[PDB]
């Protein structure tokens, strides 16, 4: 039962650009290698089969190489559509052993959040649950982890940061943190932050809420 | 033209077990080797099983070899995946697939859960301020909705029934506690709202809920 | 658990020597006559008709991809030799 070794497991590379994918296995796969260009949620489409040979209808640029213990794979000069998770699997003893998963990152100009701040629902604070949340939308480069400032103090626990794929139609990001409590805790303090960490803009950002307005 | 149908997936709680059946359409299945591959979220893609075309030989993947067990009917063209004594690993997509030396035939495959965890309905909650709510940003309004405590996944957001999706964002879900929950904004200009009906309609699956809540 | 891939049956019928591969049926298998492939050649029996001791005689392998054991097949009268 062999084993693949694939590197990077995320490629954040500018349009038009000489990317390459390495894969590594255990012992000799002897060439038996195939590469996969898995998009969104659904089936991963087959590229290049026994390394060096492509498959039927997978633009010319895919370049299949590397043989014995090792392998690679090169996108001559990424295209728009060629942006998703690539995969290399081997195919010289069942289990097919599958690798990791490499990730392609389009890499697109510079954009500023847009910070939006909201009160937890008057229907929520009446459950006994007063879960608080942030949106930092469509920006671009992927590094932010924003803070919550309740009072002037960093509220450490309690926080649910999610964050989206590129935006299909700007390839900007986006992000929402969910500030988890009671009124327990959430009617003991009444001015709320939203600290916005980004290179983005000047210095960094806030957007405030203050209970009692 | 090469079509194949995983079916019968969804939740599981541990230990028990699952019949999941792919059918095939557009070759000669009858004399064709199949396998059974698996998408584990996060952890990966992995080989499951393989079967020869008249069932003679059978190869397992380690991780199942035991607890699963491959199995054919060349007449009405199914692969059966009999999956028994189920584990968190075995939480993963399952496709059937046909592996050529030069093809690949992968079905839209079946989504198996395996978690000890009951079904639960989400709470709905609206977003608008009234404090630091000046004007307007540029001219725009960010709206947003709340899906507390709901288990399993998925589970559906429609801004304005539809409708309206011109600038919307829906974040991933994110389980804490043993339950999901999820938000989504929705920005449309200060002369949209509270001028017109933004409705946020959340649908989830399992507990068959469908909220609609407007914001104030 | 089950029972893998078993081994070649050489069959000889005078003109003709028949080659009953170790494997399966299973369609989208190859054959391969010493690293030359063979000409869409599928099924587990191969009728070699009118032998000859060089022309038809050497190394053979049946594989699939699945059982790529890459389990040889020695010929020409002795088979699985030097």
């Amino acid at each position: 039962d062999i084993q693949m070794t694939q590197s990077p497991s995320s490629l954040p590379a500018s349009l038009g650009d000489r990317v390459t994918i390495n894969c590594q296995a255990s012992q000799d796969i002897s060439n038996y290698l195939n590469w996969y260009q898995q998009k969104p949620g659904k089936a991963p489409k087959l590229l290049i089969y026994y390394t060096n040979k492509l498959a039927d209808g997978v633009p010319s640029r895919f370049s299949g190489s590397g043989s014995g213990r090792d392998s690679s794979f090169t996108i001559s000069s990424l295209e728009s559509e060629d942006i998703g998770s690539y995969y290399c699997q081997q195919y010289y003893n069942y289990p097919w052993t599958f690798g990791p998963g490499t990730k392609l990152e389009i890499k697109r100009a510079d954009a500023k959040p847009t910070v939006s701040i909201f009160p937890p629902s008057s229907e929520q604070l009446g459950t006994g649950s007063a879960t608080l949340v942030c949106f930092v939308n469509n920006f671009y480069p992927k590094d932010i982890n924003v803070k919550w400032k309740v009072d002037g103090s960093e509220k450490r626990d309690g926080v649910l940061q999610s964050v989206t794929d590129q935006d299909s139609k700007d390839s900007t990001y986006s992000l929402s943190s969910t500030l988890s409590l009671t009124k327990a805790d959430y009617e003991r303090h009444n001015l709320y932050t939203c600290e916005v960490t980004h290179k983005t803009s000047t210095a960094a950002i806030v957007k405030t809420l203050n209970r009692n307005e | 033209e090469v079509q194949l149908v995983e079916s019968g997936g969804g939740l599981v709680q541990p230990g028990k077990s699952l019949k999941l059946s792919c059918e095939a359409s557009g070759f000669t299945f009858s004399g064709y080797g199949m396998h059974w591959v698996r998408q584990a979220p996060g952890r990966g893609l992995e080989s499951v099983a393989y079967i020869t075309s008249s069932s003679i030989n059978i190869k397992y993947a380690d991780a199942v070899k035991g607890r699963f067990t491959v199995s054919r009917d060349n007449a009405k063209n199914l692969l059966f995946l009999q999956m028994n004594i189920l584990k968190s690993e075995d939480t993963a997509m399952y496709y059937c697939a046909r592996f050529d030396w030069d093809k690949n035939y992968w079905g839209q495959g079946t989504m198996v859960t395996v978690s000890s965890a009951k079904t639960t309905a989400p709470s709905v909650y609206p977003l608008a301020p009234a404090c630091d709510s000046t004007t307007s940003t540029t001219n725009t309004v960010t709206l947003g909705c709340l899906v507390k405590g709901y288990f399993p996944e998925p589970v559906t957001v429609i801004w304005n029934s539809g409708a309206l999706t011109s600038g919307v964002h829906t974040f991933p879900s994110v389980l804490h506690s043993g339950l999901y929950s999820l938000s989504s904004s929705v920005t449309v200009p200060s002369s949209t709202w509270p001028s017109q009906t933004v409705t946020c309609n959340v649908a989830h699956p399992a507990s068959s809920t469908t909220v609609d809540l407007k914001i104030e | 658990d089950d029972a893998e891939n078993i081994e070649y049956k050489v069959s000889i019928s005078g003109t003709s020597v028949e080659l009953t591969c170790p494997l399966d049926s299973d369609e989208n298998l190859k054959w391969e006559k010493n690293g030359q492939e063979l000409p869409q050649k599928h099924d587990k029996h191969l009728v070699l008709q009118d032998f000859s001791e060089v022309e038809d005689s050497g190394y053979y392998v049946c594989y699939t991809p699945a059982s790529n054991k890459n389990t040889y097949l020695y010929l020409k009268a002795r088979v699985s030799e030097y």
